[PDB]
């Protein structure tokens, strides 16, 4: 593997300090759309003291950490692997996770019960 | 990335109880906890102190005396940082309000020269008693007084007889206040140590330059007197802040002139002659060359062995010989081979 | 543009490792006999000794490189710097960027163990 | 003929109607039969450099081919060179990356006939470190181009006379147009007092930057949509 | 004196250049109020920082500032001027010149309106009306 | 010009808190904190507008359904400090109860173009 | 009057600038940093200062409340936040409020109470 | 137009005390007709006369000798900018705002020490822990 | 498409200035084009022939400063230029003298533009005819629950 | 000729009054030359915040789009049906070259001719050889033009100059610039 680190013009520090996630992102419980789910975001781990701070003067979030708004997208889990020891950086990688497929009647919902009801259905 | 250099931790808390977390890096967008007062802070050496100060995020107050000086502070620090107010020394609702809500408080008034408004007696030790009484009056923690080298009271000169006089009654009043002695300061565009060698029309005095002091780089006072300021070991203590090696000044007039590679002027006239004529130019608006600083001509420097150096600190000055050359850059002026190469070119077109 | 500027060397990739060598080794020559020229260029205000200390770290900094490509990546952009600092392109505050230790100690505390850079959380 | 005698102009019967009249129409249609000219002038330019062409792509009266970058030369000569082509001038060329590929960057060169009244586009590929040849041997309009495309990306261009930065700092480190390269940068600048000059530092913000890039739809916003493609160029349906 | 004749050194270098040469124009004219621009800073009272200013500049800038006569002011010009302004989250850029020099009228705009910039302009001169340069030295 | 926050007739502070201004200002000047109130009606508890990093688009006027922030056409507000030119809540009220006459006649001539 | 600033000593502002507004002395919100917290976290800067000057401009939670109370005869009140001297569409986006429970209920809009009756 | 005669009538008709006031106060010899005062006071007038030129009709004349653009009040700052026709105080009771509360105007006080100072509107994100000990 | 309607009276007035503006710029005329001092100050000084000019990538006033007729909104016409009535001033000598006579012909062109599309301007809709591209007016979004959902769309 | 001089009392500037008008028609270069000035009761009467026309003023809109009833969304939307790019490998010119088109197809027995297909698919023939072991008639048909020449680059709208020369020109002669229409 060719080590890219040193002709991007990336800092040392970057490389050796920081640790970095490729992941899928969740679909989200609230909505019940899936098109932000298929890209595999690239994304930093936080710095303990660098990350955001309150500001005397206002109240903003001032930052010392720069790369937190950084955030890449790949089509694969390979070239996001390839790409990220590419320019020497120690990553984790997180497995998705599918629901899992039950086949579903609706004729389900009403059929005989010939002990306890033990459930009363409503629709 | 930045660092706080300045501090130990993160966590401070003050003698006066107060809790002080550092945010975030180091650097100019990120605040450190304390509020500092520096009085003088348009002085020579209170540039580089609040320059040093304001770098990491103290928020410093200045109480400035004319408004159109301190404009070259305000790039030092970030938005909100450095906060200018008005004082005149004369009102102390000035000097009450400036130390109000200040964690730390310097103070660099001193003056050299006598004016019609303010004698050595008025700015050395009663100016020093206002903003000591103040500081006594507001509980502040780590009041620190700077005052000249050689500063006595049996001394014959007034300005270090006044200096001796205001070190004992800010140690009468604040019992916690750190006093700090600095020998002559060279720098950038100094007062009257570098850039009077480096333009004086004649460069006249008594003594045939035979007085003894070393000179120490203002940084490097800034630097100690900041590295003063946040650790609680130096108070009550009084410390000598002087260079290296010890120097006279045809020593330092030739190191000059061999950097300059000019001649500087010396002339060396009797001293009541020299007195009568600073007494004479004492009568214009302009700062001229004191007739008590005659008498300083002659005291040397005279270091106290029961005081502090750089070595408790933990820091090295660094000598004036290596840093003649970048402080006199400004002066300075500026065969056969050449002309056996320049025969190839073309002059004429 | 149809002439270049003066010191200038039309881009061009190697495939032996030896050709290589022999260019970055003029490349050490073309930095060193220019170093009394950028002393006097940038008034700085040390000795021309520690900039050519300075060119020889740099050097010392990408000795054991393997791959020829990033070798050659490499000398390409040590030209462009070379042409840049002679020309006097760069300022006296840009080439001041190549010295950030020497001009001034940053201040008291440095933190080696892990007691003193526990205290201030690695600052 | 006088000018206080001079007629109003803001009490006169202007113009109206009661209802406008506009039809819909799709402006791709008016593209259609010049797209089917497109398509079968880049067959052509396809057999006839079979050795340089890997494809071509036509989106809508915009025709692209699709070149090995060790290729670039001899097909810019002939969009040059042949009489039916004469893509003399220039216009603008550059690169994009897509991270996700092996080879990172793809440089597009974009030409005018002003002849012909036409453009063309060239892509070819280039990795980070592998370069992609010059064309300014060809077009004295070219380097600088080529250069801004060097200092933004790091896509080489060997055979280049004065290739370096340009539009960026001086002692820069970095290509700031790289998904990598953060958008605030490393670096920032003062004006330390003590050494009485200006200083890079690490990067520091007093507001922190929000990207409102989290928070896009999660509902996939357009469909696939039809084709211009002429019945003449996709494969027949056997029977 | 210092008011009746206010000589500017012309910096402006972008968008807000243009609207300084609306100040020159002949509807919202500068020369009747005593204004011209000797564009050589050994001569400008002021500098007006009139537009960004990147990392590749601050030096200049500086550079040109330093240049001036002692009595010296300078006023910012733009949004771009003070705090960055639209590429305020830019790689090279300064976040506005109170970083480089000191500033004294910020003129907030972001093509900061002719009206706008001499009403920063008549701010400045009422600055220079109670500079007291010559009651400070009798020590008020 | 510079900016402000209206009031409905009989004093009400017209900002929903909607977050619109914010998400399409295209300097990130705006900065907000929401909080549901005593009332449980929902405002601002905090709105800020940096005017350092305003470019004066008009795009926090056209996205606000509520109409609470306008731009008001005063361009003589020139300061001498940084910390001036930060507008917290309190200035752009205050801005909004001053211009309020002015602004009558901006939106009497305007809101039926917008 | 006279509120600590974290070392013991005590500073001193006028009672009438220790308000909110001069509608309301309290906070009207559980984060709202009621103004004696605001002097005491930075006094460093309201010194040498008016605090006359400053703009304190009439808290809206108490212009609202001493508004009178519409009554509504129907089921759904329905509401603008429109004048109709101003030529345009002014005020908020309709909405229609059920007057059904005890009490008036609020347009949470415009905060005008409406109460069936 | 720049013509003496013009500057002459208008001095005529202006009369020599107010003359010299305006002369202190602009370059120009404007005669008016009094549309308005402010609230602040300022006395607003406009032009009939036929050699004027565009945007020379309406005009100011201030009250202090310090004068500033920020010192005319909201609703009269929009008509001497010819954005209305009718001033404030020819308008109708239909284009006054209905307020519940009272009017103030502060002009501009940059450098004087009623500058505006900027605060959290809010108090600090996350709060910390009051001590209480327990004897066990 | 286009922000918002333009105001009432504005198309009463580009007229007005236009009556004058072509007298305006006449006068400027005067003391440049037959100036000796300007022509000699401009005469063979930039020139760049028909084959270096394109080869430089250069466009617009510059390449039809040296003969070649091309420009965009004749060639490959766009927002309706093509029902706009006008001509174009392209120079023979590739000098700065003709990239200045040019431009001081590509004003009165534009002032030609100006007059026919004040007389030939037509009614109806300034944006585009539908709320999920830009957003609907403010009399709309206020009354429709689907127009409020565009809105709050568009912006977010 | 239609656009010449005019004279100076159609064109909306303040002029000049009575002997002064007779002093400058001889002390001048053209006398139907304007001052510049606009007239102040016609140029911006009345100012824009104060219109008649703003109180009147309705959301335009065409006839086919406001339509309440007739017109379904999916029906004149166009954002949606756009095209896409028409992306050709150099194998699937093989198949256009081999197969045929659906224009013209080549094509006999269908359920072979999918077989026919899928070495192509898979890289049976090569392009060179697919030029090579074409016909003639199908080289000069679809490659090329149908006279055998190349095909010229394509342009969407020919433009067809018309220099205009004489008095109609926007420079006299002996000027070095030309009206090119
Ligand atoms: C009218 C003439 C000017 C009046 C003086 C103005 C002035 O002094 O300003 C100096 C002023 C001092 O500069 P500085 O900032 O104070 O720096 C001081 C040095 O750092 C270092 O300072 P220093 O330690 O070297 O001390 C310098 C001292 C030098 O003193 C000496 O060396 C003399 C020592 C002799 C002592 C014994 C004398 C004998 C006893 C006499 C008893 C009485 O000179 C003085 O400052 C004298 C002050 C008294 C001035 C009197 C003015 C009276 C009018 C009011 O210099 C300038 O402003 C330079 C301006 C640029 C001018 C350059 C071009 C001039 C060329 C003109 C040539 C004309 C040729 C004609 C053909
Ligand atoms: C010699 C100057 C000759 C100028 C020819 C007349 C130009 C003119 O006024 O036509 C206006 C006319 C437009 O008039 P308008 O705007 O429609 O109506 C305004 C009325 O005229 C209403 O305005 P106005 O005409 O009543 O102007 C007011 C004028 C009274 O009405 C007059 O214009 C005077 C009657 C005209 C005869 C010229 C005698 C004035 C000579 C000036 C010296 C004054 C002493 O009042 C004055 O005379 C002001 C003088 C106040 C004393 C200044 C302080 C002391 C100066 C000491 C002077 C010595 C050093 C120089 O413009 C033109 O026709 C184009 C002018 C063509 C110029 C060609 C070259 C002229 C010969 C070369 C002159 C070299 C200088
Ligand atoms: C037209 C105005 C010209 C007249 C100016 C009037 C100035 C009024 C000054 C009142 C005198 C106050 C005084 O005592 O001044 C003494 C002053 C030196 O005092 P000092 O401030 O201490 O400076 C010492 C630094 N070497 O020394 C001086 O002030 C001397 C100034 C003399 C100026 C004469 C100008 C003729
Ligand atoms: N060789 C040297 O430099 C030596 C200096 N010191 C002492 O160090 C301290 C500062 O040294 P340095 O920087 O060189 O000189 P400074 O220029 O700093 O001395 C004057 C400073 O104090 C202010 N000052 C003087 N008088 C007053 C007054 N009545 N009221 C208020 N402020 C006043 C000045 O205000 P403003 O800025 O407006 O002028 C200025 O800030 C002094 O105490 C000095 O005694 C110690 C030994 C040797
Ligand atoms: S302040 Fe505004 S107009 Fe001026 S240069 Fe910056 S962005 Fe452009
Ligand atoms: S001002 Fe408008 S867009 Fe902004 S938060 Fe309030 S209602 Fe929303
Ligand atoms: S005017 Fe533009 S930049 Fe300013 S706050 Fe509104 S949307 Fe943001
Ligand atoms: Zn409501």
């Amino acid at each position: 593997v060719p080590a890219h680190e040193i002709v991007s013009g990336a800092p040392a520090e970057l490389s050796r300090n920081r640790v970095v996630r490729i992941y899928q992102q969740a679909k989200p419980a609230t909505q019940s759309g899936e098109y932000g789910t298929f890209a595999w975001r690239l994304d930093w781990d936080i710095v303990d003291v660098a990350n955001r701070w309150e500001n005397d003067l206002i109240g903003w979030q001032s930052s010392g950490d720069y790369m937190q708004a950084t955030q890449m997208k790949f089509t694969s889990k390979e070239s996001a692997i390839k790409f990220a020891n590419k320019q020497g950086w120690d990553f984790y990688i997180q497995e998705p996770h599918h629901r899992k497929f039950r086949v579903k009647q609706y004729a389900n919902n009403f059929v005989h019960s010939y002990g306890k009801l033990k459930h009363i259905r409503t629709k | 990335m930045n660092s706080f250099e300045n501090l130990a931790q993160d966590v401070n808390i003050t003698r006066s109880g107060k809790t002080l977390i550092a945010k975030g890096t180091g650097g100019r967008s990120s605040r450190t906890g304390y509020t500092a007062t520096v009085f003088g802070a348009n002085g020579f050496l209170g540039s580089y102190l609040t320059a040093k100060l304001a770098k990491h995020g103290t928020t410093v107050v200045v109480p400035y005396r004319e408004e159109m000086a301190k404009r070259h502070l305000k790039v030092t620090g970030d938005l909100g940082v450095v906060n200018f107010l008005e004082m005149d020394l004369r009102n102390l609702e000035s000097i009450d309000e400036a130390v109000r809500h200040s964690d730390i408080v310097v103070n660099l008034i001193g003056r050299e020269y006598e004016t019609k408004n303010f004698n050595y007696y008025d700015v050395h030790v009663e100016g020093a008693r206002r903003i000591a009484e103040a500081v006594k009056k507001h509980n502040i923690a780590r009041y620190i007084h700077v005052s000249a080298f050689n500063a006595e009271i049996d001394s014959p000169s007034e300005f270090n007889h006044t200096k001796g006089l205001g070190e004992q009654v800010t140690k009468d009043i604040v019992p916690w206040a750190t006093i700090v002695r600095p020998a002559p300061m060279f720098g950038r565009e100094d007062k009257w140590f570098l850039d009077r060698m480096a333009r004086s029309p004649c460069l006249v005095s008594a003594n045939k330059f035979q007085e003894t002091s070393n000179p120490v780089h203002v940084i490097d006072v800034a630097a100690a007197l900041e590295r003063i300021c946040f650790d609680d070991s130096t108070v009550a203590q009084t410390f000598e802040l002087y260079g290296p090696q010890k120097f006279t000044q045809k020593q330092i007039i030739d190191m000059v002139s061999e950097t300059l590679r000019k001649e500087v002027r010396h002339i060396e006239l009797p001293k009541a002659l020299y007195q009568a004529y600073t007494k004479a130019t004492q009568a214009i608006w302009w700062p001229t060359y004191s007739p008590d600083q005659v008498e300083r001509q002659f005291l040397s420097q005279k270091i106290d062995p029961s005081a502090k150096t750089f070595n408790d600190l933990d820091l090295t000055p660094m000598e004036l010989p290596d840093l003649m050359f970048k402080l006199i850059r400004p002066y300075r002026v500026n065969v056969s081979q050449l002309e056996n190469k320049e025969k190839t070119f073309v002059h004429i077109l | 543009a149809i002439i270049a500027t003066a010191f200038a060397e039309t881009v061009k990739f190697s495939g032996s490792k030896q050709e290589l060598q022999k260019r970055t080794l003029a490349l050490y020559r073309q930095f060193l006999r220019g170093a009394p020229t950028f002393a006097d260029l940038y008034e700085v205000q040390f000795s021309i000794p520690t900039i050519r200390t300075k060119i020889r770290q740099e050097f010392e900094r990408h000795r054991f490189v393997d791959d020829l490509s990033i070798q050659n990546v490499l000398y390409a952009k040590g030209h462009m710097e070379y042409q840049e600092c002679i020309n006097f392109w760069k300022q006296q505050a840009q080439f001041l960027k190549y010295f950030p230790e020497e001009d001034d100690i940053q201040g008291r505390h440095q933190p080696s163990n892990f007691v003193d850079k526990f205290l201030k959380n690695r600052a | 003929p006088s000018w206080e005698n001079i007629k109003d102009i803001r009490l006169d019967p202007k113009v109206h109607v009661d209802e406008v009249y506009e039809p819909i129409v799709n402006p791709a249609d008016r593209y259609l039969q010049h797209v089917s000219d497109l398509h079968q002038y880049a067959k052509y330019i396809m057999a006839a450099l079979p050795k340089y062409i890997q494809g071509f792509s036509v989106w809508k009266d915009e025709l692209t081919l699709h070149v090995a970058p060790s290729a670039v030369i001899p097909v810019t000569t002939f969009l040059r060179d042949n009489t039916s082509t004469q893509y003399k001038s220039i216009i603008d060329i550059t690169a994009v990356d897509y991270p996700s590929r092996e080879n990172r960057f793809e440089v597009v060169y974009n030409f005018l006939s002003v002849r012909h009244n036409s453009r063309i586009r060239l892509k070819t590929y280039a990795t980070e470190v592998t370069p992609v040849p010059s064309i300014t041997c060809l077009y004295e309009g070219a380097n600088w181009f080529e250069r801004e495309a060097y200092d933004m990306y790091g896509v080489f261009f060997e055979g280049h006379p004065d290739l370096r930065r340009i539009m960026t700092d001086y002692g820069f480190e970095g290509h700031p147009l790289r998904k990598d390269f953060p958008l605030t940068g490393y670096t920032e600048v003062r004006w330390d007092e003590e050494k009485r000059r200006v200083v890079y530092e690490p990067l520091e913000l007093t507001q922190a930057f929000r990207n409102f890039s989290a928070g896009s739809t999660a509902w996939e916003p357009v469909g696939p949509g039809r084709d211009d493609r002429p019945d003449s160029f996709k494969l027949p349906t056997p029977k | 004196a210092r008011q009746g004749s206010f000589w500017p050194v012309t910096f402006g270098l972008a968008c807000c250049a243009v609207e300084m040469m609306h100040v020159s124009a002949p509807r919202y004219d500068q020369d009747r109020l005593g204004i011209i621009f000797r564009a050589s800073p050994r001569q400008s009272d002021i500098m007006i920082v009139a537009g960004t200013l990147t990392n590749k500049m601050a030096p200049v800038l500086r550079q040109v500032y330093d240049q001036m006569p002692e009595p010296r002011w300078v006023i910012s010009m733009g949004s771009c001027a003070n705090g960055g302004g639209y590429y305020h989250f830019s790689y090279s850029v300064v976040r506005g010149c109170d970083r480089i020099v000191p500033v004294d009228v910020y003129v907030p705009g972001c093509p900061p309106t002719s009206e706008a910039l001499m009403y920063g302009v008549f701010q400045l001169q009422r600055k220079m009306r109670n500079t007291k340069i010559t009651r400070m030295w009798y020590r008020k | 010009g510079e900016h402000a926050l209206r009031r409905y007739p009989s004093g009400e502070e017209r900002c929903i808190a909607c977050k619109l201004c914010e998400a399409i200002c295209p300097a990130l000047a705006i900065t907000i904190d929401a909080e549901e109130r005593i009332d449980g009606s929902r405002r601002t508890t905090k709105y800020d507008i940096d005017m350092t990093k305003c470019i004066y688009c008009g795009y926090c006027q056209e996205s606000c359904p509520v109409d609470a922030i306008v731009e008001t056409p005063n361009v003589e507000y020139a300061t001498e400090t940084r910390e001036e030119l930060l507008y917290n809540k309190e200035k752009l009220l205050a801005n909004g109860d001053k211009w309020e006459l002015e602004l009558q006649y901006a939106l009497d001539a305007d809101a039926p173009y917008r | 009057k006279s509120i600590i600033s974290y070392n013991g000593n005590t500073i001193e502002i006028p009672e009438e600038y220790t308000k909110q507004a001069p509608n309301r002395d309290s906070t009207w919100a559980p984060a709202q940093a009621s103004k004696t917290e605001i002097y005491k976290n930075n006094m460093v800067r309201f010194e040498q200062k008016d605090l006359s000057k400053q703009p304190m401009p009439y808290a809206g939670i108490e212009l609202i409340a001493q508004q009178p109370v519409r009554f509504v005869h129907g089921n759904t009140a329905v509401c603008d936040g429109a004048n109709h001297n101003g030529p345009g569409a002014q005020g908020h986006p309709k909405i229609f409020i059920n007057v059904d429970a005890p009490g008036s209920h609020a347009c949470q809009y415009c905060g005008t109470r409406y109460e069936k009756e | 137009s720049s013509s003496l005669y013009r500057v002459l009538r208008n001095a005529w008709e202006v009369g020599p005390r107010s003359y010299w006031k305006q002369l202190n106060s602009i370059g120009d010899t404007k005669s008016g007709r009094l549309v308005g005062t402010d609230i602040y006071g300022n006395k607003f007038y406009e032009t009939d006369h036929q050699d004027e030129i565009h945007l020379r009709t309406r005009y100011v004349e201030y009250k202090e000798k310090d004068y500033d653009m920020s010192q005319v009040e909201p609703g009269w700052h929009f008509w001497l900018g010819y954005g209305v026709d009718t001033a404030p105080c020819n308008t109708p009771k239909e284009k006054l705002p209905i307020r519940a509360y009272p009017y103030k105007f502060q002009p501009n006080y940059t450098g004087t020490p009623g500058a505006f100072v900027t605060y959290n509107t809010l108090k600090p994100k996350i709060s910390a822990w009051e001590p209480v000990t327990k004897q066990r | 498409g286009v922000s918002q309607d333009l105001p009432a009276g504005l198309l009463d007035d580009i007229y007005m200035w236009a009556t004058q503006f072509g007298d305006r710029l006449d006068e400027i005329e005067e003391l440049l084009t037959d100036n000796r001092i300007w022509k000699l100050r401009t005469v063979n000084i930039g020139t760049v022939t028909a084959q270096d000019a394109l080869n430089l990538g250069l466009s617009g006033p510059m390449l039809r400063g040296s003969g070649i007729p091309f420009d965009i909104r004749k060639n490959a016409p766009y927002d309706a230029y093509d029902k706009v009535d006008f001509d174009v001033p392209v120079g023979m000598n590739g000098d700065c003298y003709d990239r200045y006579l040019i431009r001081m012909a590509e004003f009165r062109q534009s002032l030609r533009i100006i007059e026919q599309c004040c007389n030939d301007m037509p009614a109806g809709a300034v944006k585009v005819e539908d709320f999920k591209i830009n957003s609907p007016p403010r009399n709309l979004m206020k009354e429709d629950m689907e127009a409020l959902i565009h809105h709050f769309l568009l912006y977010t | 000729l239609p656009g010449g001089p005019v004279p100076v009392f159609k064109k909306y500037t303040v002029g000049s009054k009575g002997i002064w008008e007779k002093l400058r028609v001889l002390l001048a270069i053209a006398p139907n030359r304007s001052t510049g000035n606009p007239i102040v009761p016609l140029y911006r009467v009345p100012t824009p915040g104060s219109r008649p026309e703003a109180n009147v003023y309705q959301d335009p809109s065409s006839y086919p789009t406001n339509d309440i009833a007739e017109n379904p969304y999916w029906k004149r939307d166009h954002r949606r049906a756009y095209p896409q790019t028409a992306f050709f490998d150099q194998k699937t010119v093989t198949g256009l070259l081999e197969l045929g088109s659906e224009a013209t197809p080549r094509i006999a027995d269908g359920e072979a001719g999918t077989k026919a297909l899928a070495n192509i698919a898979n890289g049976g023939v090569s392009f060179t050889q697919a030029l090579g072991k074409s016909s003639k008639d199908v080289i000069y048909g679809e490659v090329l033009t149908v006279n055998g020449l190349p095909p010229v680059a394509p342009t969407l709208a020919p433009k067809q100059w018309k220099i205009i020369e004489g008095e109609a020109a926007i420079y006299p002669k002996g000027y070095p610039c030309r009206t090119f229409h």
